[PDB]
This record gives C-alpha cells, sequence and structure tokens, in this order.
C-alpha cells in the first residue's frame, strides 16, 4: 500500500504460487523490491525486480545430495 | 629611532615574554572557579511524582523525592534517566547521558583505523550491496521514504576466514564516520548466567543512545546457533542469549539508524528465526577470491612495499590458488622481510617469489 | 617616543603589583589544597569542557561538572584521584594501582644470563636476536623499507629443550620485562581469561 | 599504609586504607619520621 505502484504485475499470482513463506518473507519480498528498484535507478517497480526479489528472498537453496530423497 | 632602535630596548620584553604571568594568572582564575565548585551526586530518575516532585534514587545509596532546577527540560527525564543531584540541597542539578558498560565501553572505543575503500579489492559486487543495505538509509533516508520501503535493518557477512568480512564492516564503519560497536561473539558470553543477555542489552542500549550506529558483531555462529532443546545448562544460556539479540533487533522496540553486521564463518547452523528476515534482512556471501579478486588483492596490498624494477601479480596469481586475502597480505609482507635478509632497501621479483612460496607451505 | 616610556612604566608596575596578587592566589589555593585529601576511582570522563563522574573510597559515586585542580587530559577512566575531603574536587592524581594478577605476575626484572647459560641452541638465539632486538634498534632501516618490524617471535619443541631460559637470556640481553605467562593454566579460570 | 608515592621528603604522602571507612592519602606527623613508617604495616591515623 505504501509501495509505489506496480504498473499491473501478477501480485494475485505471486500469492497464488505455492511456497511456505511468512509475513516476514513477504515483507522482505516487498523490501528487495525496493532494493533493486532503488539500485537500477527507478522508483516503478515491475515484474523483472520484483521477481529477482522474489527469487533472492524464498530461495530455499538445498544442494542435498541426491541419495537423501 | 634615537630610542626606538627595535621597540624601546625594554617594551620586547615587557609586552608579551613577561605577560606570560597573565595567562598563569589565567590559569590561577581557572583555579579559582573550580575552587567555587563542590561537585554532585549522581543517581537515576525512578519516577515522576508530579511536574515538581521526582523520585530519585542515589547510585549505591538511598532514594529521594526531589525537585528539578528552574531552567531544565523536564520533558527529557525519563526514568533511568542517569541525573546529578545538589549535594546539599539534593535537587536534579543536571542531566547525564546513560552510563556505559565497561565492556561496552572498551569494545565501542577502538580506533577502526580510518581505513578508506579502495583496500578491500575484488568485492565490487558484496561491498556495492552493503554499502547499499547499511550507508543508503545513513545518507538519504528520504529516498527509502518515498520508494515504499522501510530501510533493511542489517545483513549478514558469511565466508571462509581471512575473507574479509571484518575488513570490509571497518571500511565501512570509516566512509560513514559514525559510532561503531565492534565486538567479538564468544567474547560476551560468561559463565555467570545471566551476563550475556545482558551485555547484549547494555551494546544495543548504547547503540540506541548513539544513533547513528553500526554494531558489528563477528562469530555471530557463536550467539546465533538453531536454538535445541535438551542441550547443557550452557547450551541454553546461550540459547537465551540469541533470544535476547533477537528481540534486541526486531522486538516491540524498533530499532531506528541502528544499522548491524554480523560475520560468521558457519551460516548453516544459523538459527531460522535469526536467519529470518527483518533481523537479517541480507546474506552476502564474500566467497574465496577468483583470479581477478586475487590481482586486486595483491595489487592493492603491494602499495606500500617498495618495488625496483618489475613486479607482476599474474604469476602470483595462478601460483598462488586458494590464499583468501590474508594469504596474501602474508605472502607481501614476508617479502618485505625477505628483503632485509639480503639487506635491500627494496624488493624483487625472485622476492616475491620465495614469499608467496613460504606463505604456501605454510598454508598446506 | 615618551608615550611608549610612559606605558613601559604602567606596564611594569602592573607587574610588580600583579606578582603580588597571583601569590595571594596561589596562598589561597595552598588554603584550599591544604594535605589530608581522600583517593577517587574516576569512573570515566564525559564531554559538557570534560566532566568526570568519581567512585570515592567511601563506596559514594560522585560527579564533577569540573576537574579539580589538575590536568583534564590524561586522566585515564580508572586513575587513582586525591579528591577533596569536603567539597570533592580532584587536588592531584596519583600514581596508578596493582591489577591484581598483574602484581601476581611477578616481573624477575633481572634474569641474570649472558647467553653462556644457553647451550646448543646457537642458531635458535640468533634467530631471536635478529628477529627481535635486530629490529629493534635497526627500527629506521625497517621502515626505510616501508614496512612495519615483527611483533612478535614463536619457537617449539619438546619440553625441557631450553625455550623459557633463551626467553630469560633474550630478556637480560635486552633489559626487557618479562612476564611468564602460563598455557596450560589459562584453559581453565572459567570464561572470563580473554 | 600502602604505596609510598615517593615521599623522599618532597611528596611525603601514602595511600593507607582505614579498613570498611575508605582509602586515603596522608601526610605524617611530627611525633613519627619517614624511616619507620614504610609500606603495610599497621599505622595509626588521626580522625580529622
Ligand atoms: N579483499 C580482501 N579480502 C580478504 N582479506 C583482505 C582483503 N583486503 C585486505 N585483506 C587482508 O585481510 C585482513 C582482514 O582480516 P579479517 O577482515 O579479519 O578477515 P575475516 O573477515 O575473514 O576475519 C587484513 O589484515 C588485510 O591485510
Ligand atoms: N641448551 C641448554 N643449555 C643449558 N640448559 C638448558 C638447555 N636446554 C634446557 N636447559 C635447561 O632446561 C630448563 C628450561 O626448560 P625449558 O625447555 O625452557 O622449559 P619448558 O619446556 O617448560 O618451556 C632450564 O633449567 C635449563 O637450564
Amino acid at each position: 500500500s505504501k509501495m509505489n505502484l506496480s504498473e499491473e504485475v501478477d501480485l494475485e499470482d505471486y500469492v497464488a504460487r505455492p511456497d511456505k513463506i511468512s509475513g516476514a518473507d513477504i515483507n522482505s519480498i516487498c523490501q528487495e523490491s525496493g532494493m533493486l528498484a532503488v539500485r537500477e535507478n527507478r522508483y516503478i517497480v515491475l515484474a523483472k525486480d520484483f521477481e529477482k526479489a522474489y527469487k533472492t528472498v524464498i530461495k530455499k537453496d538445498e544442494q542435498e545430495h541426491e541419495f537423501y530423497k | 629611532l634615537l630610542e626606538h632602535k627595535e621597540i624601546d630596548g625594554r617594551l620586547k620584553e615587557l609586552r608579551e615574554q613577561l605577560k606570560e604571568l597573565t595567562k598563569q594568572y589565567e590559569k590561577s582564575e581557572n583555579d579559582l572557579k573550580a575552587l567555587q565548585s563542590v561537585g554532585q551526586i549522581v543517581g537515576e530518575v525512578l519516577k515522576q511524582l508530579t511536574e515538581e516532585k521526582f523520585i530519585v534514587k542515589a547510585t549505591n545509596g538511598p532514594r529521594y523525592v526531589v525537585g528539578c532546577r528552574r531552567q531544565l527540560d523536564k520533558s527529557k527525564l525519563k526514568p533511568g534517566t542517569r541525573v546529578a543531584l545538589d549535594m546539599t540541597t539534593l535537587t536534579i542539578m543536571r542531566y547525564l547521558p546513560r552510563e556505559v558498560d565497561p565492556l561496552v565501553y572498551n569494545m565501542s572505543h577502538e580506533d577502526p583505523g580510518n581505513v578508506s575503500y579502495s583496500e578491500i579489492g575484488g568485492l565490487s559486487e558484496q561491498i556495492r550491496e552493503l554499502r547499499e543495505v547499511i550507508e543508503l538509509p545513513l545518507t538519504n533516508p528520504e529516498l527509502f521514504q518515498r520508494v515504499g520501503i522501510i530501510p533493511p535493518k542489517g545483513c549478514l557477512l558469511y565466508g571462509p576466514p581471512g575473507t574479509g568480512k571484518t575488513l570490509l564492516a571497518r571500511a565501512v564503519a570509516s566512509q560513514l564516520d559514525c559510532n561503531f560497536l565492534k565486538v567479538v561473539s564468544s567474547s560476551i558470553v560468561d559463565k555467570y548466567i545471566g551476563e550475556s543477555a545482558r551485555l547484549i542489552r547494555e551494546m544495543f542500549n548504547y547503540a540506541r543512545d548513539h544513533q547513528p550506529c553500526i554494531i558489528f558483531m563477528d562469530e555471530i555462529d557463536a550467539i546465533g546457533g538453531r536454538r535445541f532443546s535438551e542441550g547443557t545448562s550452557a547450551d541454553r544460556e546461550i540459547q537465551r542469549t540469541l533470544m535476547e539479540l533477537l528481540n534486541q533487533m526486531d522486538g516491540f522496540d524498533t530499532l531506528h539508524r541502528v544499522k548491524m553486521i554480523m560475520a560468521t564463518n558457519r551460516p548453516d547452523t544459523l538459527d531460522p528465526a535469526l536467519l529470518r528476515p527483518g533481523r537479517l534482512d541480507r546474506k552476502i556471501h564474500i566467497d574465496l577470491p577468483n583470479e581477478q579478486a586475487r590481482l586486486d588483492i595483491l595489487k592493492i596490498h603491494a602499495g606500500p612495499i617498495t618495488k625496483h624494477g618489475e613486479i607482476d601479480y599474474e604469476a602470483i596469481v595462478k601460483l598462488s590458488d586458494g590464499f583468501n586475502g590474508a594469504d596474501l597480505r602474508n605472502v607481501c609482507t614476508e617479502a618485505g622481510m625477505f628483503a632485509i635478509r639480503a639487506d635491500h632497501d627494496f624488493v624483487v621479483q625472485e622476492d616475491f617469489m620465495k614469499a608467496v612460496r613460504k606463505v604456501a607451505d605454510s598454508k598446506k | 617616543i615618551k608615550i611608549m616610556k610612559s606605558e613601559v612604566l604602567r606596564v611594569t608596575h602592573e607587574l610588580q603589583a600583579m606578582k603580588d596578587k597571583i601569590k595571594e592566589n596561589s596562598e589561597k589555593i595552598k588554603v584550599n589544597k591544604t594535605l589530608p585529601y581522600l583517593v577517587s576511582n574516576v569512573i570515566e570522563l564525559l564531554d559538557v569542557g570534560k566532566c568526570a563522574v568519581i567512585k570515592t573510597s567511601t563506596r559514594q559515586t560522585y560527579f564533577l561538572p569540573v576537574i579539580g585542580l589538575v590536568d583534564a587530559e590524561k586522566l585515564k577512566p580508572g586513575d587513582l584521584v586525591g579528591v577533596n575531603k569536603d567539597s570533592y574536587l580532584i587536588l592531584e592524581t596519583l600514581p596508578t594501582e596493582y591489577d591484581s594478577r598483574v602484581k601476581a605476575m611477578e616481573v624477575d626484572e633481572r634474569p641474570t644470563e649472558q647467553y653462556s647459560d644457553i647451550g646448543g641452541l646457537d642458531k635458535q638465539i640468533q634467530e631471536l636476536v635478529e628477529a627481535i632486538v635486530l629490529p629493534m634498534n635497526h627500527k629506521e632501516k625497517f621502515e626505510n623499507l616501508g614496512i612495519q618490524p615483527p611483533k612478535g617471535v614463536l619457537m617449539y619443541g619438546p619440553p625441557g629443550t631450553g625455550k623459557t631460559l633463551l626467553a630469560r637470556a633474550c630478556a637480560a640481553q635486552t633489559k626487557a620485562t618479562f612476564l611468564k605467562l602460563a598455557g596450560p593454566q589459562l584453559v581453565q579460570m572459567f570464561i572470563g581469561d580473554g | 599504609c600502602t604505596k609510598i608515592i615517593n615521599a623522599d621528603s618532597e611528596d611525603p604522602k601514602y595511600i593507607i586504607n582505614v579498613k570498611q571507612f575508605a582509602k586515603f592519602v596522608v601526610d605524617l606527623s611530627d611525633q613519627v619520621a619517614p624511616t619507620d613508617i614504610e609500606e603495610g604495616m599497621r599505622v595509626g591515623v588521626d580522625r580529622n
């Protein structure tokens, strides 16, 4: 709400993605979106930096050895 | 010019040098106004009974209900504020900044050494990222306010020891020219049960009192550790400490202008609550240098050493794989040492070769 | 040229009289700064232009808007100070105090060695000399190179091979204060031996 | 008594720890002499 306009990004689809993320993670996703927008010097977020922020926050990197699963 | 040789032959000495005893009179006047002082009792305000009557407890002594001086900002005399009392009339004489813990004092009054940003090398992406996350909220907060986000509260730098996370944070502090608490975790742990959490509380209380501030806690892997059940008394005590750190970062009381930097070699063992965003919004991989990063470290660390004729870096780079940053600075220092074994006032290329050879053997 | 002569006369009169007033000031200074001072441990110095809070030896903690009748630049946070018995102003500062273990940490300042006590470690003592005292006296040749001197030597070997004797020998030949910090003792004594 | 603080007739002062009361820094008396006063023995100090 306090964010800038998202130029019609699929926020509802981002919500629809099944991911075990807390409200803190959503706040982090938005915060990362703001940081990326500042870094590339554009005040209006779009799907590119929002998507990069989403991948960064919810990375959930495992690399786990295959024999476990 | 009959009696005006330089100045009257006598005024040259009477005007200034025999007026040194006027500065001595000035010193005596300072002594006099120090004589007139009587010193003051110091205590902490406990409660505001009314607009004038304040409950004040003197340190290691009794408590009183006391008034305050006629001209004073009553609106700031909060409960717990260290204050000074007149010894005789026992009135609020003047305010005092909150007493600083001795370990907090020694941890905060260590000179960073004003290290510039040039002396890092090969960390461009990570140094830019950390510069953003820490200093951008400390330079143009209105940019963050407009964008629509709250400034991130801190980040993590994880990597092998010797990768210069401490150096990078130390450089950030020097650039910002702000208050800097450089603490090392596992040094705030104590045998006494409730002392480590108290030390964390005091650290963050100083940080809030001295905004803007950057708390660099190294080896957070020590205090921060996936809280687990069972555990010896110590295991639990450390959990309690981590719990304080957590609440002291993202807890009821919001942090402002106090940005934290945490360095560790084992990020995997960190607690998920600590690893959760809000507390540590970013995790930065300060990994082992690449060839470009390696040569950058060598070139920035070869500056002070005096070189004669020819000194190349790519050979040392391809022949010195695995060195993080401390090994390379060791190479440079050992080359400087090799320089005086054969008694030069300079260095040579073969000197650098044999230095990096010795450092590599020590690495093995 | 006459007016400057009159000024010289007036300035010599001023000097002659304000000598007496400064001596009277000194007499009154001593009238306060008499003798029976009370020792206090300076907790810290605070900026106001410096103020210091102290803990007098009568278990009382006091604030001082002005730092007594003594200089206020060194004023280490812990330096014992002779504070007034009644008005509690720092008349003068005293030498430092024992810090427990360091007093227990015997100096043994005269180790009484001349390298004739150590035998069979000629290369080792040559290395020790060239590593500690040679840079100590040729630190100039070190800063000419633009590098820092070695801040600490290291040795290793089987127990009883003379590692402590060589240390004592170096302390003797350099007349340098010796502290015999223990290695296994420090692992104990609870958390705090850092 | 405690450190002599280099008396040598120029600084005739000593640190004395009056039991649980406090520590002080005090001069000599006309009766006593510097020679028989050093560090560590029991010194009878006055009350003013
Ligand atoms: N870019 C760099 N990466 C790693 N080490 C460096 C770099 N630049 C300089 N150094 C050297 O590494 C040391 C930094 O040590 P430190 O920051 O404590 O490493 P760590 O953060 O891994 O503990 C400095 O003394 C310096 O000589
Ligand atoms: N080369 C030597 N010449 C003479 N005495 C020696 C020599 N090496 C060891 N010692 C004797 O061994 C003792 C010192 O043992 P040292 O190895 O220094 O102690 P530690 O092994 O406990 O550090 C001294 O009494 C010393 O006289």
